[PDB]
RNA sequence: ACAGAG
């Protein structure tokens, strides 16, 4: 039947042997004959729903049925772009003397994670170099190598 | 004739090839020049023809 | 009644030189009340089209039949009694090329009708009777439903 | 210590070289299941003028080297085949031959067609763009003809 | 420091206007207009960036009646608010319950 | 020269992992083996320690010393 | 390098540039975006007037 | 002889000038500024006589 | 031959006039067999993109 | 006074590739100030130049008089030198991925709902058509479903609002076309452009690109000015990586390997190839061959085995391309026009 | 971070501060962030016999279960979500007109790793927010405005 | 004077 070709249409994305069909969003209003897609906010928050299925530490797998694909896809976005950590930016350097140059010391020692909580701290202002307790960390390396 | 760690206290790479020169500091190759053998008849047309 | 044409058809051909493409199928027709034949380009995804169907195909000039000709942009969204209602798949082009017959070198009256839908193509040739109304840049609604 | 930016030049062990030509975010570049996104997105333009079917073997027998930790060889007149690599890809799960399943990081939509991931060896070229940008409002001259 | 800039077209009366969303990318952009082409009073919707190096779009909004376009621009910022804020409420919801049953067993 | 502290493609903190690889490795596994175990799915992270070569171990043979 | 083709018919310029180039398809067919590093050295006498 | 002339291989192809069936056809690689291939036809049923890249 | 990589073991007791390293160079993951004969990937040029 | 200020947003500035082989290889052009270090223009005027982005140097000269600059802006302009003065030819027109992206949105397989037709035509709403209203097409099909055939699409490019004067009016064969259709061909290679609308027929390389007449910008140059060639080129480049980039186009080697169909193809043709040249190896050395005229017997023996051996190529390159299915990306490319052929495909 | 010999030494002074990812990706939390759609392949003819083990092998290697209901091997479809789409299934000839591999729209699977700044569901939770952050901003210059 | 690059 048609019938079943649009309502396939509008609710799965099949996979060809040569290239993805129906990849794109259609359920808005018009698009359809007798469908009514305008926005209704019962029908989202009675579809909706959250099922997590593994979490451990440092790793979180779960599910969400009823979303689109222009807000999961702003989800992924915030968690890659969007979401504020604490990283090292300045490196004040007192005799380096290793093989590894300055600059690449200080990039290896900029990508290393940090366990503060960044709920807690503020943006530095433009400038300011020093930084003060709300705005900053300060890690200190200091190792000296010898024989045995 | 040297070890790779004899090289260490030359501070010379043991992949370093040689066949060069040091001649004040700069590093000089004689290439290898591809001449025409010598003495051999040598049989050929001329720009007239000939 | 705005309507230009309108009689059943019935399929003779569905693929003359072999599947072209994936969503459109260039389907040959022929009438039983006139001697129309008919090339026509469908969506045969929203609409599948076997090999001895036998559908109505009426072309109108507009689409609400109180004869009324409002149209400075069609509105999806509004529900109003229209036309289509009675027809399963309804698609909107331009006139774009009548053009004489050159089979006969004497005493001819069939004339070839071009109606483009954005790039799905029609010929609608026949008596020049039938044709009448058929101007050069003017805009028609195909309308079609299948028979038992 | 410099940095890649736009105007220098890359190649890629087959004569395919490149200048950049736009840096986009990790948020930007499509990904695929397992959430690789790709370093450099090749245009694939290059490769039927010039024929390098040597880089699109390059690019499978690299993905189907890391994934079970081994180098194939790409030896002149021999080397790993497309028959034997073909079969270390399906044995991992992906596709036998490279194609996977693509969402787009801009619309979050799947694309239509598959896209072709792998690992291809880039070397970096010592032609960057920071040692040739050059300008002269008026400045020094010669002493016998005066002119710059 | 503005952030909104609104542009009217050239001879609409309000019914057509280009928003500029300063400092944003396709993250709002397109949940935005998701969110816009759900109102069955919008005509047209669609974003798109300037350019590559300024973090600005253009979200043009093209209403069908008379009705001016901040009222469907207004309404696609509640109404993405509230979906946020409900799917938030379910994600965390989600995540105690799953923490609560996993404190059930192997005690 | 060393080994870099993330993966360029993803991002995962793949430079503990290299003291631990070649441990593995004494252990005698195979590479496909140990770069799984250490915990290594994707391959952009498991060509991070396929592909590396490790200079600095042999670029301190000719730094100076006392 | 004589004096008629070499410094007579064509000759050294200033207020010229010279860098690598890369495509930018936001642009008209008839601009050309100029850095900001090259847009500083060069200059256009403008007369001030009205 | 125009037996002389069509003992080469191709023979009911395509040009675009006029889409005749009995062709002459040529094809150069010898010139690496151009990274395109390099071919040239005759078309010779209805003796039209085209000679284009 | 114009690849950025690394030139030796001493290149960091060297003194050039021009010297272009790579920071974390890679040995190639499809190679030669004469890749393993002139020693290539025991010092590299080029990552693995 | 005189201030010597800084190259600002609308200076008329020359550029220059270096070995200058016609006159349209310096063009003046308008400057503006982007903060990355290379020059930087759009793709389509990348063929008079000849530049082509592989570590590319090209010069500059700002003028330095008022009459300076009108000289080069009124003579030597972009949009006034968009035919060559050699056999009048367009060349600054569209390229690779203006024209694959092209031909693939105008097929007749592409439709579109309407929010994906809407996030399409709001690319081109940028610059000087930031002011314009949009002009939405009414949908080809409505009972169904709503959809926008691809070609409507494309045709915003030439008329992008209700009130701009442009008509431009096509009528010409594409590539493929078979012969003896005319606007019924079963290739759809046929294009009808009427009141820039597109009635009929993707778009080809001979109708958007830079080859020759017939060009659609070409059209607009003769017909409308040249400020209308100028900004559709500025439309089409701007809207086909939109719509190329979400749809998504790749090739792998699962797109040059051969079928089941051609081994057994190129197998007989080997055979039959290589026994008929052993008999003229045999005919020549051992009796009589057939001398053809002009030529000596082994001249005559050339040209037989140039002939079976041509016959080979052919017969194999005609076997593949029949077993392609469509969706393979260097046949679409070949098909196009954009970059490569028919040789190349059944070369590799 | 470095390697030393005897003699050499490394004294620094580090300040971390606090800033965005789009910045710059030392700021990312995530290791990868991703989705895919859930997976539902159908079966559109009963494939019984040893078709059904070959069918079992064009797939990932817990999603087609074989069973036996009289000693009869038949395949049914029992873990959608494990599979990968390898798409194996279109290289055996006899076996592409019985399965149609699809994707469900409106179902992801998320999957976030984080790099250990703080646990993972505390990301999601801090990303939602920022959205809800976004749109708070324009509906206060919609009231600064008029 | 030699090597590069387009
Ligand atoms: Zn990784
Ligand atoms: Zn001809």
């Amino acid at each position: 039947a048609a019938s079943q070709a649009v309502e396939e249409m509008r609710s799965r994305v099949v996979l060809g042997e040569f290239g993805v069909r129906n990849v794109h969003t259609t359920d808005f209003p018009g698009n359809y004959s007798g469908y009514d897609d305008a926005w209704d906010q019962d029908r989202f928050e009675k579809n909706f729903r959250v099922d997590v299925v593994h979490m451990d530490e440092n790793s979180l797998e779960f599910d969400m049925v009823g979303i689109d694909a222009a807000i999961a896809n702003a989800f992924r976005r915030i968690l890659l772009a969007e979401v504020p950590t604490m990283a090292v930016e300045k490196v004040l350097v007192y005799n380096n003397t290793s093989i590894v140059q300055d600059e690449i010391l200080a990039h290896r020692l900029g990508l290393i994670p940090i366990h503060a909580d960044p709920r807690l701290f503020e943006y530095r202002n433009q400038g300011d170099e020093e930084g003060t307790e709300i705005d900053t960390l300060q890690f200190r390396l200091q190792v000296r190598c010898t024989r045995n | 004739g040297k070890t790779p760690a004899e090289f260490a206290k030359l501070n010379e790479c043991p992949l370093d090839p040689g066949g060069y020169f040091i001649v004040k500091g700069v590093e000089k190759v004689i290439l290898i020049q591809e001449q025409l053998s010598k003495n051999r008849i040598i049989v050929e047309a001329d720009r007239k023809g000939a | 009644a705005g309507i230009l044409f309108e009689d059943i058809f019935d399929v003779k051909d569905i693929d003359p030189e072999g599947k072209k493409f994936d969503r459109v199928s260039r389907l040959h027709c022929e009438s039983e009340s006139f001697k129309m034949d008919l090339i026509l380009d469908v969506n045969i995804q929203i609409y599948p089209v076997d090999l001895g169907d036998k559908f109505r195909l009426v072309i109108a000039s507009t689409l609400y039949e109180d004869g009324t000709l409002d149209d400075g942009e069609y509105n999806p969204t509004d529900d109003r009694p229209s036309r289509a209602d009675q027809f399963e798949y309804v698609m909107y082009g331009k006139v774009y090329r009548i053009e004489g017959d050159e089979t006969s070198t004497e005493a001819a009256t069939r004339l070839s009708a071009y109606v483009s839908y954005g790039g799905l193509l029609m010929r609608l040739q026949g008596d020049a009777n039938n044709l009448h109304g058929f101007e050069v840049d003017s805009r028609v609604y195909l309308l079609m439903k299948k028979l038992a | 210590t410099r940095r890649p930016e736009i105007g220098d030049k890359f190649s890629s062990r087959h004569g395919q070289k490149g200048v950049c030509g736009l840096i986009v975010p990790q948020e930007d570049m499509p990904f695929c299941d397992s959430g690789i996104c790709p370093d450099i997105i090749m245009n694939p333009h290059g490769f039927p003028s010039r024929m390098t079917v040597g880089k699109l073997i390059e690019l499978l027998a690299g993905k189907a080297g890391v994934l079970d930790g081994r180098f194939h060889y790409g030896t002149a007149f021999g080397g790993s085949k497309v028959k034997d690599v073909c079969e270390d890809l399906v044995r991992h799960g992906y596709n036998y031959l490279g194609k996977d399943y693509v969402t787009s990081g801009i619309t979050g939509e799947p694309l239509e067609a598959y896209i072709y991931f792998g690992p291809v060896y880039y070397q970096k070229l010592k032609h960057m763009v920071l040692d040739k940008m050059h300008a002269r409002a008026r400045g020094p001259r010669a002493v016998l003809t005066r002119q710059p | 420091k503005t952030a909104l800039e609104m542009v009217q077209a050239a001879g609409t009366d309000r019914h057509c206007v280009t928003f500029v969303l300063h400092e944003e990318d396709h993250t709002l952009g397109n949940s935005l207009r998701y969110m816009i082409m759900k109102n069955p009073e919008v005509e047209f919707c669609g974003y798109t960036t300037t350019h590559p190096s300024e973090s600005k779009i253009n979200l043009r909004i093209q209403t069908r009646g008379t009705l001016p376009a901040v009222e469907p621009f207004q309404r696609g910022l509640n109404e993405l608010m509230n979906v946020c804020q409900h799917v938030l409420d379910k994600f965390e919801a989600s995540i105690k319950d799953y923490k609560d049953q996993k404190a059930s067993r192997n005690e | 020269m060393i080994i870099p502290v993330r993966c360029f493609t993803c991002g995962k903190i793949v430079g503990n992992k290299w003291e631990a690889y070649l441990g593995l490795l004494q252990a005698e596994y195979t590479e496909g083996d140990a770069l799984d175990a250490l915990g290594l799915k994707r391959y952009c992270c498991r060509r991070m320690l396929l592909a590396h070569v490790d200079l600095i171990e042999k670029l301190l043979n000719y730094a100076p010393l006392e | 390098q004589g004096r008629f083709r070499g410094n007579l018919s064509g000759k050294r310029v200033d207020f010229s540039g010279r860098t690598v180039i890369s495509p930018d398809p936001n642009l008209r067919i008839d601009e050309v975006a100029v850095p900001v590093h090259v847009a500083k050295i060069l200059t256009f006498p403008e007369k001030v007037n009205k | 002889g125009a037996a002389a002339w069509e003992n080469v291989d191709s023979t009911a192809e395509s040009c675009p000038k006029c889409e005749h069936p009995r062709a002459y056809f040529m094809q150069l690689q010898t010139r690496s500024a151009d990274e395109p291939m390099t071919t040239f036809y005759k078309c010779c049923n209805a003796q039209c006589g085209h000679r284009w890249r | 031959k114009q690849a950025m990589g690394t030139i030796g073991y001493n290149q960091r007791n060297r003194i050039d006039t021009l010297m272009y390293l790579l920071a974390y160079p890679q040995k190639p993951m499809v190679k030669t067999k004469t890749i393993e004969l002139i020693e290539f990937e025991k010092l590299p040029a080029g990552q693995n993109a | 006074d005189i201030v010597e200020r800084h190259l600002i947003d609308g200076d008329v500035v020359l550029f220059n590739r270096q070995p200058s082989l016609h006159k349209l290889s310096i063009m003046a052009h308008l400057a503006r100030v982007k903060p990355h270090r290379t020059f930087r223009f759009n793709e389509c005027v990348c063929t008079p130049y000849n530049a082509d982005f592989d570590g590319d140097e090209m010069n500059l000269h700002l003028p330095q008089t008022e009459e300076a600059k009108a000289e080069a802006l009124v003579l030597m302009g972009t949009k006034a030198n968009l035919v060559t003065p050699r056999n009048g030819e367009p060349l600054i027109a569209a390229i690779q991925d203006f024209l694959t992206g092209a031909y693939l949105l105008t097929l007749k397989d592409t439709f579109f709902d309407r929010a994906k037709a809407c996030q399409i035509i709001a690319s081109i709403l940028v610059g000087k058509d930031e002011k314009i209203k949009v002009r939405l097409p009414p949908p080809t099909i409505l009972k169904p479903v709503t959809l926008w055939t691809g070609k409507q699409i494309f045709s915003v490019i030439l008329r992008p609002s209700d009130d701009n004067p442009v008509r431009a009016n096509l009528r010409t064969k594409g590539k493929q076309y078979c012969g003896k259709g005319e606007d019924l061909c079963a290739n759809d290679s046929y294009v009808t452009i009427q009141n820039s609308e597109l009635m009929s027929g993707s778009m080809d390389k001979g109708t958007l690109g830079s080859g020759s007449k017939n060009n659609i910008f070409y059209i607009l140059l003769r017909d409308w000015g040249q400020n209308e060639a100028a900004d559709a080129m500025s439309r089409l480049a701007r809207l086909a990586p939109v719509y190329l980039s979400n749809r998504g186009f790749s090739i792998g080697i699962g797109d040059v390997t051969p079928g089941q169909g051609l081994l057994k193809a190129k197998y007989e043709l080997l055979n039959a190839g290589y026994k008929k040249c052993d008999e003229y190896i045999e005919a020549l050395n051992t009796g009589k061959l057939q001398q053809q005229p002009g030529c000596t017997a082994e001249e005559t023996l050339e040209a037989l085995i140039l002939k079976e051996l041509s016959v080979i190529r052919d017969h194999a390159g005609s076997a593949c391309l029949r077993e392609l299915d469509k969706s393979n990306s260097p046949l679409t490319m070949a098909l196009c026009g954009s970059k490569g052929s028919f040789i190349n495909i059944s070369q590799m | 971070i470095a390697q030393l010999r005897p003699g050499q030494e490394i004294d620094l002074l580090m300040h971390c501060v606090k800033g965005i990812g789009k910045d710059h990706a030392k700021f990312s939390p995530v290791a990868t962030a991703s989705y895919r759609l859930l997976p539902d392949i159908t079966l559109l003819e009963p494939v019984e016999g040893e078709a059904a083990e070959e069918l079992s092998r064009c797939f990932s290697p817990g999603v087609i279960e074989v069973q036996e209901v009289q000693g009869k091997k038949v395949a049914r479809v029992a873990n959608p979500r494990l599979d990968t789409f390898s798409r194996e299934i279109f290289r055996n000839e006899k076996l592409k007109k019985v399965v149609r591999l699809a994707r469900v729209r409106d179902h992801y699977i998320f999957s976030v790793e984080s790099t250990g700044v703080l646990p993972p569901d505390v990301l999601v939770s801090e990303a939602i927010k920022v959205l809800m952050g976004k749109c708070r901003r324009f509906l206060d210059e919609l009231d600064a405005v008029q």
